[PDB]
């Protein structure tokens, strides 16, 4: 019985919460606060440990870009710093392959990164790998068949709909079919054998639509849209279902958590976070 | 206030 962890986020300022939802009985846990409040970070899990990567601390008296990596042990209910990234990375995307963490893109003030770096836990170290084809902030990331997909984002001029695929054995990137819809701050995950991208902001409106990529057809197909339009949401899969947490919808900060059932192509509301927020790092363990 | 439309954040 694994949990959905939610870390950081933003409400009136960047938050430092760590909370976890247990989908089999609907309860929320109030776990240890992060060391430093952060939103636009990403979360992932490696060998039962949760990690929070990048982001920004947008406080009321000015904002700092985070290059930090922190690790939480559900056993000790404790965070611990890990080596920092080579560079501050706000609105970063993250995927895991072979127990190695890929820190993809993000921002540093005006700098929109195309650089990617890899973290090896067994030796607390970050190593620059090959940069992506496009600079990307607010990028969704998804790992499939031992490859990493970078989806959507913003290049420092345009909000993107393009997507790339990284090949770790070859250390190189390749563009793939663009998405139907342009998407900044979408949630990107992997359910069954497809990459999903839900919500985001298209340059005009915050979206509720959900499209999925098929690796063999190379085509994107919309599926049932969500009930609530949202951007800078958190996403993850827990037992064959997609879970989306909060986000911003052009008006307020959502506390709403929707669940996607792929068999029946429907969405439903399964719970509310204890408080509405956007830009959270989400993972399962 | 001014808010980044894709995240809701300020400035």
């Amino acid at each position: 019985g694994r949990l959905i962890y939610t870390a950081g986020g933003y409400f009136r300022q960047s938050l430092s919460y760590l909370e976890a939802y247990n989908p089999s009985n609907g309860s929320w846990l109030r776990l240890a606060d992060l060391q430093v409040p952060r939103s636009g970070l990403a979360g992932c899990v490696v060998g039962g440990l949760l990690y929070a990567v990048g982001g920004r601390n947008n406080s009321p008296d000015g904002n700092t870009d985070s290059s930090a990596l922190d690790c939480y042990n559900p056993m000790t209910n404790q965070w611990s710093p890990c080596a920092s990234m080579s560079v501050p990375r706000n609105r970063i995307g993250v995927g895991v392959i072979d127990g190695h963490i890929y820190a993809v893109g993000g921002s540093h003030g005006c700098i929109h990164h195309s650089s990617v770096e890899r973290y090896e836990p067994e030796r607390d170290e970050w190593h620059l790998v090959a940069p992506m084809l496009t600079r990307r902030i607010g990028v969704g990331v998804a790992v499939l068949n031992r490859l990493l997909y970078a989806v959507g984002g913003f290049d420092g001029t345009n909000r993107l709909n393009s997507a790339e695929c990284y090949y770790p054995e070859r250390n190189e990137w390749r563009m793939i079919t663009p998405m139907n819809t342009i998407r900044s701050g979408a949630g990107v995950c992997v359910l069954h054998n497809c990459i999903y991208a839900a919500g985001g902001y298209d340059g005009q409106d915050q979206l509720n639509s959900v499209e999925r990529y098929d690796v063999e057809t190379e085509t994107w197909t919309f599926v049932a849209p969500m009930r609530h339009h949202r951007s800078a949401l958190g996403i993850t899969v827990h037992q064959g279902k997609i879970y989306v947490l909060g986000g911003y919808d052009g008006h307020t900060f959502l506390d709403s958590v929707e669940c996607y059932d792929p068999d029946s192509d429907t969405w439903s509301e399964v719970t509310r976070m204890t408080s509405g927020r956007s830009g959270v790092g989400v993972a399962v363990t | 206030k001014e808010v980044d439309p894709s995240t809701g954040e300020l400035q």
